């Protein structure tokens, strides 16, 4: 959205109904598989085959996200200061899912 | 910084399995891979095998692959290499290096910089 | 041991070489991880060049490097007769294995 950070609800008196935010700026995220993985095809029946993960090639390592903190702590205050308008003169918090 | 200091001499004859060993020192031993290479005398370098420390996975070439056999030691630091089916054409000088940097987000097994090096070890099979 | 290279390039005090390192579509093609290493005659190698043309603590200008698409090349800039010495090339692979040269030695009249 153009302009400053927005926040959609129905109800905000209702707990049940899930808030939707629009940020005023992106944040940019990567991910990666760093495995260098390798296929195999096995065939079954007629002309009609089925790949399949076959052996790592190298080295293991755990798929991980890559996220820059130093935006998404400003998006996060922000989005904050943003909620402390609608809910009036509150704390506001984040917890694990 | 970093000083490797392998074993010795070492004698074997054909057919047996010997225990080329490099002793690593000055540093955290599981925080490098460990680079093995070959060195027959009049010829270039050629490469062994790379092994990571902190977990036992390990990798040859293809011409020595089956042959070559390797193990970690975490307690002093002083990996292991065995060669089965040894024979007289391996009359080489075999060598024990650091490799890159280990870490939990990007493989760093093939990055080819071997910083520091043995001293090499005369093996003689006959 | 593959990496056709140039055994035995001669040279005096003075003047820049160009020592090279052959590779075939995979090894030095694919990815851009090169190194070179220089024997004292007889003796154990060490330490000139990361990523073809960048040098670690230690080491001064002249073992400069470059890549050239299929082949990556040493630049010995003014060579002198410190550099009696073989220049081992070792590479990037293919799948995860680090191959190396055949040897180049420079030998200074
Ligand atoms: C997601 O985000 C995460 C961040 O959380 C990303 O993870 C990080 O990714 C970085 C890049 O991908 C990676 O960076 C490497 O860190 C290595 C370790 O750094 C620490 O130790 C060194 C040494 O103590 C300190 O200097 C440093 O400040 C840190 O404390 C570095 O070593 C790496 O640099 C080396 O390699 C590059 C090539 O890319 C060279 O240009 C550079 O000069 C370094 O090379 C020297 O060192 C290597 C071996 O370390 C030698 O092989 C080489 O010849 C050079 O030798 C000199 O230095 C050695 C000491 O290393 C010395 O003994 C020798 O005598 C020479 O003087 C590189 O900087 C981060 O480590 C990594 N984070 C973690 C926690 O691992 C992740 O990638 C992201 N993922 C995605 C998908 O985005
Ligand atoms: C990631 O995995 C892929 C898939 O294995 C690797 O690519 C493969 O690497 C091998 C190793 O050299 C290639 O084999 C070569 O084939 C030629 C004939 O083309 C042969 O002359 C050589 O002796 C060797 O057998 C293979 O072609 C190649 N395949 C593809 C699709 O690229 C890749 O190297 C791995 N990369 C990393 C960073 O782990
Ligand atoms: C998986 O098991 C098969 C045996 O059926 C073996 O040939 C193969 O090398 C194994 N692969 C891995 C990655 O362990």
């Amino acid at each position: 959205a153009e302009k400053e950070i927005v926040i959609r609800s129905e109800n905000l008196t209702n707990n049940a109904k899930i808030i939707i935010v629009h940020l005023n700026t992106s944040v940019e995220i990567v991910c990666t598989r760093p495995g260098n993985n390798t296929r195999k095809s096995v065939r079954i029946g007629p002309g009609q085959t089925f790949y399949a993960t076959g052996d790592i090639i190298g080295d293991i390592r755990q798929a991980h996200c890559n996220i820059s903190e130093k935006q998404w702590n400003e998006t996060l205050q922000k989005v904050g200061k943003e909620l402390q308008k609608h809910f009036p003169n509150k704390t506001i918090k984040y917890e694990r899912s | 910084q970093v000083q490797l200091v392998q074993s010795g001499a070492q004698m074997k004859n054909p057919g047996a399995s010997v225990k080329v060993s490099c002793a690593p020192s000055g540093y955290t031993f599981t925080d490098f891979y460990i680079h093995w290479l070959r060195q027959a005398p009049g010829q270039g370098l050629q490469w062994m095998g790379w092994m990571n420390p902190q977990t036992g996975r390990t990798n040859t070439a293809r011409n020595f692959q089956g042959r070559v056999t390797m193990t970690r030691d975490t307690s002093i630091g002083t990996a292991y290499m065995e060669l089965r089916s040894l024979t007289s054409d391996d009359t080489a000088i075999y060598y024990c290096t650091t490799g890159g940097w280990i870490s939990l987000y990007y493989d760093s097994s093939y990055y080819p910089n071997f910083d520091h090096w043995g001293q090499g070890t005369l093996l003689t099979v006959s | 041991s593959a990496l056709t290279q140039p055994a035995s390039v001669s040279g005096s005090p003075g003047q820049s070489i160009t020592i090279s390192c052959t590779g075939t579509k995979y090894d030095v093609g694919s990815h851009d991880l090169v190194s070179w290493y220089q024997q004292y005659p007889g003796k154990v190698p060490k330490y000139m060049i990361y990523e073809v043309n960048k040098r670690p603590s230690g080491v001064s200008n002249r073992f400069s490097g470059s890549k050239s698409g299929n082949t990556a090349s040493l630049t010995i800039s003014g060579l002198r007769a410190e550099d009696e010495a073989d220049y081992y090339c070792c590479s990037f692979g293919g799948s995860a294995t680090v191959v190396c040269g055949g040897g180049t030695k420079v030998t200074v009249l």
